[PDB]
RNA sequence: AAUAUUUAAAAUCAAAUAUAUAUAUAUUUGUUAAUAGAUAAUAUACGGAUCUUAAUAAUAAGAAUUAUUUAAUUCCUUGGAAUAUUAUAUUUUAAAAUAUAAAUACUGAAUAUCUAAAUAUUAUUAUUAUAAUAAUAAUAAUAUGGUAAUAGAACAUUUAAUGAUAAUAUAUAUUAGUUAUUAAUUAAUAUAUGUAUUAAUUAAAUAGAGAA
RNA sequence: AGGUAAAUAAUCUAAAGGGAAACAGCCCAGAUUAAGAUAUAAAGUUCCUAAUAAAUAAUAAGUGAAAUAAAUAUUAAAAU
RNA sequence: AGUAUGAAAAUGAUUAUUUUAUAAGCAAUCAUGAAUAUAUUAUAUUAUAUUAAUGAUGUACCUUUUGUAUAAUGGGUCAGC
């Protein structure tokens, strides 16, 4: 998606962190794109916590509703992996 | 004394405030009924209540009661009060002569401002 | 800042610290009337609200971009980046010809025990999943590392398999949102 | 509707540091400080039906303050039940038994409320009487706290 | 009041106050009043007009009340009911007279209909 | 790759159509029977020819039975009150009706302290979370 | 410094209030602390934890004791005004200036109000059919803890008088609904019965049992 | 004397609710049925436990912190 | 001590569901997770029912007394009287 549209490639990255060497701990990770971050992802793992970032921004992506006052907004197809 | 009515011999500060806002409150009380006697005695005169409200010569309570509790002698209010007078009462058969005002019987309706002049 | 609001917490009147669950404090709460900027207490995972998606995201003709409440709280030069694969990290490269990657088939289908995806990568400075992508092994060799699979699953115990099936049920919950 | 959304973060226990040798509370303050932090009263998500409430690592224990003369006077108790085994031990000995740790954990269980969850509050409180300890590499951290540590010690940290 | 965060944003709450009992709500929301409705009947609309706090998911317009002119807040009276009948026992401690106090509270269901920034 | 959930939609009865409730009523009494002698008077009465004018979406049954008289009404969730209005005067009788008609067909069901709005939205201010709150703990 | 008393606002002084009023008169208020003395038998016993502060060094603690107080602090007459505080926003160069707000401390009962429901009385209405009545519904007010006791109103059960109806019915039981519910009713299920001394009104009672 | 005898008032008796650790008789306050937004009473506001911030003095004895133990002694402190 | 019938209870064994081997007191009520069952309008992010996670409150009943959780009276339980 990010290839598609004029943006930068994404990288996951820890903003925050707790509990570590726990049964529960909790990993934040953004998904930047650039300066800019797409998707926020909690997760017990830190994978756990990258993945739900990336579904994190995939619905931002999808489930965007724009305004009535907007012009229309055509799609540009589904993001053909 | 095997039955255990356990009451400090002294008030807390919180209960003390309570006391205060009480004792307060009577001399508000005691304030208002001698003021709508003056506005009333104004009206009776002539005088709109605004007019009444205003006027510099505050008529004074010529009922025997009222006039003894507007005079602080007798009944003072809780700014001229003493700490002592406040949160402790006149008992002869106590040590010291004196018994904290809450453990007199219903003291929060009760009043009880004045204490004989050398106890 | 296009808004210049006054800015507050989720304020009480009682000790935040002390009585955060109790609603009675915030009921209790008047602050006067006016426009606010409370910032959400909250991670931005499960929202499609259109304060939460980035900027990126809107249309060129939406008039959210301007306003700014998608918030770059956190900065990408002070975070550390997190399972992140070498070609990201060292930018991709497409330099194998068509030539190296015939070979590459010829070696893995030959032998995939002594030419492996890793020591296929190590030779030609290639990533493990790009020798997949380009080569098939021998199907007989798959067929093999299948049955090892099954053999060590069958070895499990009972408690085992079912900590397996959890994790699994764990995982496809991650990717539902 | 409020309540309505992920709660699994609301709900995560999270792990509060606290340097005993910086904080500059008295014993008893600073074990009622931690008890609401165990019990889980800070976070808005509480409820008293169940037990939502943080891990809290104590550290360099040793530079507690007390007040007054109570190291030397304040004897804690225990009795097993048989008459004449009352044991009275004195702040000072109970120290050099086990550690300062062990006195603060005593007020901690004090603090907190007596029921079933009352054991597993307190088996949150990690106290330790000097710096070193395993949970180090667990306590809450951010990206944008990194700047303030230098370089080489936060690698350190890492390798302990 | 620069009430344009709130128009945009697509969420949105509402902290209206019916006898100053205040009440959180979004759109589709299901209100459940503690009290027979005498005004209004089933079916009836409700525009609500006591409205302490306006909140998008980063802002939020406060009044007391807010201008009316600001926002719509339609609630629409679905059902006139009652709690469920509940009989507890009242009686003292040597005393075989048990005194049933019944009780069945009536309920309106209100359902908000509409909420927006006009 | 992305797939769907296979789900269905929830009725809100109100916010866009309100479909009122209470769809069809029973009127049951006995000729013989002197418990339904208050229910017949309402029957003669040109009271419920009134309720009928009033509610043209409620269908209004009269039916003979031998037992007691009965009010029994029916809901659009699939419900049926029936109420015995054995005894009852004509103007109770008409109570009983309009407390039938008020309802939504739902059973009644005990409610805690300030368990006031019911909603299936998400909240629209987020979940609250300990490392996304805007004062830190200590 | 020394000796010896007193621990006091009566006098005295200071401060405040009220009458003529830059003063006089009358009233009100203001005068120690610590320790020792100290003390028994299941076990420490403020209800328990615990409370006494500390620069470096915290966006942060410093009685949780005793005494006198306040609800940010200071003047003026509950109220306003000024002062700095705290928080926030804006502008300028982490600071300065401008402005908005907070100053109504809070918890707390089955108290009071509000919010609805019930009964009773008083006073007004409305609707429907001793109509100066009855039923139902409004509004305002007052009342509704209760042993001994007094008074009023109901229900279950059994018998007698009158009495349609019917296995698509009735009775009894179980489960789940319904009606402000010791009761009855709806549905399902079970077993009986070709069927209620049935609904209702009267008359009566071997008429209601965790208490001998 | 938690004694006894009467006098006056209140409560209990026959009164549930909040406070007084627990509590017939103390401090508040009288349950027709709910509801739980607002005023509150007595009593409270570090945690257990619903709720708090200040000011000026004094204490250092854990004195004391909701059940005040005396004569006397010692050490200070003010005033004359 | 008639004859039929008898899912009346106390009471026993067994099975099912559910909770229970770090927790302390009239064993209930209210709050509140979870698990299970039923549901020919669960459209569901559903509804009811059952069940000692966890939390809070809670000193059997009667009699007799100034006054009883009382370690005062009386009752083993249920059925009929
Ligand atoms: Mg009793
Ligand atoms: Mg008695
Ligand atoms: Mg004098
Ligand atoms: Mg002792
Ligand atoms: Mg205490
Ligand atoms: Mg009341
Ligand atoms: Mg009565
Ligand atoms: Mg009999
Ligand atoms: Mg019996
Ligand atoms: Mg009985
Ligand atoms: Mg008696
Ligand atoms: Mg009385
Ligand atoms: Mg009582
Ligand atoms: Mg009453
Ligand atoms: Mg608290
Ligand atoms: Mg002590
Ligand atoms: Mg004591
Ligand atoms: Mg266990
Ligand atoms: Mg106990
Ligand atoms: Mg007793
Ligand atoms: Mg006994
Ligand atoms: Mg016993
Ligand atoms: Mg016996």
């Amino acid at each position: 998606l990010c290839r598609r549209e004029g943006l930068e490639k994404p990288v996951s990255k820890l903003v925050a962190e707790s509990g570590r060497l726990s049964k529960s701990p909790v990993f934040i990770v953004h998904v930047f794109s650039g300066e800019e971050t797409l998707g926020e992802g909690y997760g017990s793992s830190l994978k756990e916590a990258k993945a739900r970032a990336a579904t994190d921004a995939l619905m931002k992506w999808y489930c965007y509703e724009p305004l009535a006052q907007q012009e229309p907004v055509i799609d540009p197809g589904t993001v053909v992996v | 004394g095997g039955l255990l009515w356990k009451i400090p011999w002294r008030m807390s500060t919180h209960q003390k405030t309570r006391q205060r806002e009480r004792l307060r409150n009577v001399d508000q009380v005691i304030k208002q009924l001698t003021l709508g006697l003056h506005v009333q005695r104004c009206q009776d005169k002539g005088l709109t209540y605004q007019e009444a409200m205003e006027s510099k010569k505050k008529y004074k309570p010529r009922s025997k009661s009222l006039r003894l509790l507007n005079k602080p002698s007798v009944f003072p209010k809780e700014n001229q009060m003493s700490s002592k007078d406040k949160y402790w009462t006149f008992d002869k058969k106590a040590v010291g002569y004196r018994k904290g005002i809450h453990k007199v019987p219903k003291w929060t309706k009760i009043s009880i401002r004045k204490a004989p002049k050398f106890f | 800042k296009q808004f210049g609001f006054p800015k507050t917490q989720v304020t009480t009147i009682y000790n935040k610290t002390k009585s955060a669950s109790n609603y009675k404090g915030y009921l209790k709460h008047r602050d006067a009337p006016g426009m606010y900027y409370q910032p959400s207490e909250s991670i931005a995972t499960g929202s499609v609200n259109s304060e939460t998606i980035p900027r990126s995201f809107m249309a060129a003709s939406d008039p959210r971009r301007g306003l700014d409440m998608p918030v770059q709280s956190t900065k990408a030069k002070q975070c550390p980046n997190v399972l992140v694969g070498k070609s990201t990290v060292n930018g991709k490269t497409y330099h194998l010809g068509p030539q190296e990657i015939d070979e590459i088939r010829k070696l893995r289908l030959d032998n995939p025990q002594k030419y492996t995806r890793k020591f296929l990568a190590a030779k030609y400075g290639i990533s493990p999943l790009f020798v997949s992508m380009v080569s098939k092994p021998s199907e007989q060799h798959v067929q093999i590392m299948e049955s090892r699979l099954q053999e060590i699953q069958s070895r499990w115990k009972e408690k085992r398999r079912i900590a397996r099936e959890d994790r699994k049920r764990r995982k496809l919950l991650w990717y539902q949102a | 509707s409020q309540k309505i959304g992920h709660s699994g973060l609301a709900f995560a226990r999270l792990w509060h540091h606290v340097d005993v040798a910086r904080d500059k509370r008295t014993l008893g303050r600073l074990a009622s400080a931690i008890a609401i932090t165990l019990i889980g009263r800070h976070k808005p998500v509480y409820h008293p039906s169940q037990d939502c409430g943080d891990y809290v690592v104590v550290t360099n224990c040793q530079k507690i303050r007390v007040t007054g003369k109570k190291f030397e006077q304040k004897t804690y108790w225990s009795h097993s039940g048989r008459p004449g085994q009352l044991k009275l031990q004195t702040m000072n000995k109970v120290v050099a038994d086990k550690g300062f740790g062990e006195i603060l954990k005593k007020a901690v269980s004090g603090m907190l409320p007596k029921n079933k969850l009352r054991k597993q509050r307190l088996d949150r409180l990690k106290v330790f009487d000097g710096s070193e300890n395993p949970y180090k590499q667990n306590i809450t951290a951010f990206a944008h706290e990194q700047s303030s540590i230098p370089e080489p010690l936060k690698e350190s940290i890492f390798n302990q | 009041t620069d009430t344009t965060p709130l128009k945009l944003s697509n969420e949105l709450y509402a902290i209206f106050k019916i006898h100053n009992r205040p009440y959180l709500v979004t759109e589709g929301d299901r209100v459940i009043l503690p009290f027979k409705l005498k005004q209004a009947e089933v079916g009836d609309i409700l525009n609500m007009t006591d409205v302490t706090t306006l909140g998008s998911r980063n802002y939020k317009l406060v009044g007391h009340p807010i201008n009316t002119s600001l926002y719509t807040l339609k609630a629409t009276v679905v059902g006139k009911t009652k709690r469920a009948f509940q009989t507890r026992e009242v009686t003292k401690r040597r005393n075989r007279r048990v005194r049933h106090a019944k009780s069945k509270g009536d309920l309106t269901i209100l359902r908000i209909s509409e909420l927006s920034m006009n | 790759v992305v797939k769907a959930i296979a789900r269905n939609s929830i009725g809100r009865n109100g916010v866009g159509a309100f479909v009122f409730p209470c769809r069809k009523i029973t009127l049951q009494f006995c000729n013989w029977g002197g418990s339904s002698e208050g229910m017949r008077k309402f029957l003669t009465s040109k009271r419920l020819d009134k309720w009928g004018q009033e509610f043209p979406w409620i269908q209004f049954e009269v039916m003979r039975k031998s037992g007691h008289p009965l009010l029994r009404a029916e809901y659009t969730n699939g419900r049926e009150k029936v109420i015995c209005v054995r005894n009852l005067n004509i103007d109770n009788v008409e109570n009983k009706l309009k407390l039938l008609k008020d309802s939504d067909g739902d059973i009644l069901r005990r409610r805690t302290k300030n368990d006031n709005v019911e909603s299936l939205n998400s909240s629209v201010r987020g979940i609250w979370s300990p490392l996304h709150a805007a004062k830190r703990h200590r």
